[PDB]
């Protein structure tokens, strides 16, 4: 149901000294992590990370591993390769990372596919959104762009980003159906919390919810009100929901005049929620 | 499914 | 190079009822590099058995973690995530609030 993503976030940081690069490959659908690899790992595999990829088989994992490990080495000469690039000391930790992957609309439409870089908290370089050029952020970038070009790689990238990657999206929303296609409503309130002789605070909970996308709003008599008004991050519950809040603060005594409204796919309409004494 | 870097950086 | 500051919240899954068994919460996300220390701790002592999840990031690159503990709440107790980061110079303590 509605747009979909499959996404890999790789991480690989090197420890000169200290033994060979650590490397991490975690996978998501949509807001949910579904498979890891991890090299500092005793026995270092591929692996579940959500109890309904436990269906796919051996093979699977095996041929998941191994493809990680490919990646474990390019990641290793990779940095090597930008550590003199930008002409850096041989004793200095640096990261690379790279993400990539499909986001689908409903109808499987590949809305935008990427496979992207970046060293050391910066953008290196992206395949862009045509899936052909390459964008490099700065002369470092423009070398081994001129690699990529030259290999031909954005063909290979974009054969899997309009197909493999799509196709076994497809597949995986699939194995896991009754968590991923699911929604979780909001459960929302609203509390008190006095401070001074003329302020209090309101502020409009909704927790445990799923997916991670909602909008909390404050309205004074059926006017909003956004502006004024803190907010927290949506933050994971550690059970796969979510939970956010928005405050306010109100004249002390005008508290029944406020009304939070809360919005998510799983409420059939908005819920408006108001502070009762 | 991962898919495997090709030429290296 | 452009490094991130961690950005932290401290909650717990549950609405907290004194002596009602919970998990608590301490959300690190912002910050680059990965490389991080985070410990709940409970008056100040460090908290064993302490988890997190695995090491991800956002799409402007910032990595994040959620480090968790089962706990029991409780009247007097003081909770707090305490984290270290070399864009600190000294390590950040948030309290653990109910209300937050």
């Amino acid at each position: 149901m509605g747009p979909h993503s499959l996404r890999y976030f790789v991480t690989a940081v090197s420890r000169p000294g200290l033994g060979e690069p650590r490397f991490i490959a975690v996978g998501y659908v949509d807001d949910t992590q579904f498979v890891r690899f991890d090299s500092d790992a005793d026995n270092p595999r591929f692996e579940p990370r959500a109890p309904w990829m436990e269906q796919e088989g051996p093979e699977y994992w095996e041929e998941q591993t191994q493809r990680a490990k490919s990646d474990e080495q390019w990641f290793r000469v990779s940095l090597r390769t930008a550590q003199r690039y930008y002409n850096q000391s041989k004793g200095g930790s640096h990261t690379f990372q790279r993400m990539f992957g499909c986001d689908v609309g409903s109808d499987w439409r590949l809305l935008r596919g990427y496979h992207q870089f970046a060293y050391d908290g910066r953008d290196y370089i992206a395949l862009n959104e045509d899936l052909k050029t390459w964008t490099a952020a700065d002369t470092a970038a423009l070398i081994t762009r001129r690699k990529w070009e030259q290999a031909g790689d954005a063909e290979y990238y974009r054969a899997y980003l309009e197909g493999e990657c799509v196709e076994w999206l497809r597949r995986y929303l699939e194995l896991g159906n009754e968590t991923l296609l699911r929604t979780d409503s909001p459960k929302a309130h609203v509390t008190y919390h006095p401070r001074s002789q003329v302020d209090v605070t309101l502020r409009c909970w909704a927790l445990g919810f799923y997916p991670a996308d909602i909008t909390l709003t404050w309205q004074l008599n059926g006017e909003d009100l956004t502006q004024d008004m803190e907010l927290v991050e949506t933050r994971p519950a550690g059970d796969g929901t979510f939970q956010k809040w928005a405050a306010v603060v109100v004249p002390l005594g005008k508290e029944q005049n406020y009304t939070c409204h809360v919005h998510h796919k799983g409420l059939p309409e908005p819920l408006t929620l108001r502070w009762k004494p | 499914l991962y898919l495997v870097c090709g030429e290296r950086g | 190079m452009i490094q991130r500051t961690p950005k932290i919240q401290v909650y717990s899954r549950h609405p907290a009822e004194n002596g009602k068994s919970n998990f608590l919460n301490c959300y690190v996300s912002g910050f680059h590099p990965s490389d991080i220390e985070v410990d709940l701790l409970k008056n100040g002592e460090r908290i064993e058995k302490v988890e997190h999840s695995d090491l991800s990031f956002s799409k402007d690159w910032s990595f994040y973690l959620l480090y968790y503990t089962e706990f029991t709440p409780t009247e007097k107790d003081e909770y707090a995530c305490r984290v270290n980061h070399v864009t600190l110079s000294q390590p950040k303590i948030v309290k653990w609030d109910r209300d937050m």
